């Protein structure tokens, strides 16, 4: 191989593991944000669903 | 937390219907006949307060109009009433079936004297509507600021940047 197309292949070798390792670390961020604050799409843990709640007038008005 | 605000005990008082349940029975079809409209603003303001701090104003016009109506059956057919209702009242469960005559009595007198009609099968169970003057409740369960959402997911779904990211996977 010529050092040119050694250098160069080089070159796009380590701009795509820098590319993933920046990536990497963003994942890490960002999975420790969103368990800490829990504001995004993960670690969203199911709470009831509000559409089983009957709304109906009841027997007793108190409710 | 807030004090609880409870009405005065001036508040509460109201000349009270002490009659029985046996005498509240026998007039208790004339009564949903006769004292149909504060009774039910009474209940629509008791479904829709849902406080009874809020319904002491219906709660007394509700006692004067069954004062009221009591007033004016024993003023005409007391006597009829009196023997429908002992006869209602030697029951234990207090039945209807059991009292038939001394009931067409007490009918056909409030039918020639007061002019009230009996309902018939089904009609004391119709749900009514109630034109009301007070406004609707805008927060009866006096439910706080609700709190917002989680963001929702937009944008068109682009492939994985240099694939899985698992250490060497290059795909
Ligand atoms: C227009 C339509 C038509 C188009 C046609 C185009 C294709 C034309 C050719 C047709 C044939 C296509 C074949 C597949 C494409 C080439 C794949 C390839 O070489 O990847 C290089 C791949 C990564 O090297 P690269 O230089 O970065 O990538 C070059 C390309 O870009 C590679 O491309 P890439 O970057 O996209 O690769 C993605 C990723 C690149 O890889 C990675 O990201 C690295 C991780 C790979 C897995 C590492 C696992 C390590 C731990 C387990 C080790 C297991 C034991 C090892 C083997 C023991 C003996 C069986 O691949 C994987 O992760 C796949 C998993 C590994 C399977 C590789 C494909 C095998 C196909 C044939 C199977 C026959 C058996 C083979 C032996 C079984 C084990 C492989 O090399 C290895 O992982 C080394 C292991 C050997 C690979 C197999 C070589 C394929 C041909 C074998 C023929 C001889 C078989 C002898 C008999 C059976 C064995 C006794």
């Amino acid at each position: 191989d010529a050092p040119e197309k050694n250098y160069e292949r080089t070159m796009a070798i380590l701009q795509i593991e820098s590319e993933k390792a920046e990536l990497r670390l963003k994942e890490l961020e960002v999975r420790r944000l969103m368990r800490a604050k829990g504001d995004g799409p993960w670690f969203q843990y199911p709470t009831i669903d509000k559409a089983l709640i009957d709304h109906s007038p009841k027997a007793t008005p108190d409710n | 937390p807030g004090i609880v605000e409870l009405p005065s005990l001036e508040d509460l008082k109201v000349q009270e219907v002490k009659v029985s349940s046996s005498v509240l029975k026998a007039a208790a079809h004339h009564y949903g006949a006769q004292c149909d409209k504060p009774n039910k603003e009474f209940m629509l303001c008791r479904w829709e307060e849902k406080d009874p701090r809020r319904c002491l104003e219906e709660g007394k016009l509700v006692n004067q109009c069954a004062l009221e109506f009591f007033r004016q059956i024993k003023r005409h057919c007391a006597e009829p009433f009196t023997e429908y209702w002992t006869c209602i009242d030697y029951s234990g469960l207090q039945l209807f079936r059991r009292c038939r005559k001394e009931q067409a009595q007490f009918d056909k007198c409030v039918l020639d004297k007061l002019g009230w009609v009996r309902p018939d099968l089904g009609e004391l169970s119709k749900v009514t509507k109630v034109k009301t003057d007070r406004p609707l409740p805008e927060n009866p369960y006096h439910s706080r600021a609700r709190p917002e959402p989680n963001p929702e997911v937009e944008g068109d779904l682009k492939p994985a940047r240099h694939g899985s990211r698992l250490f060497f996977w290059t795909m």
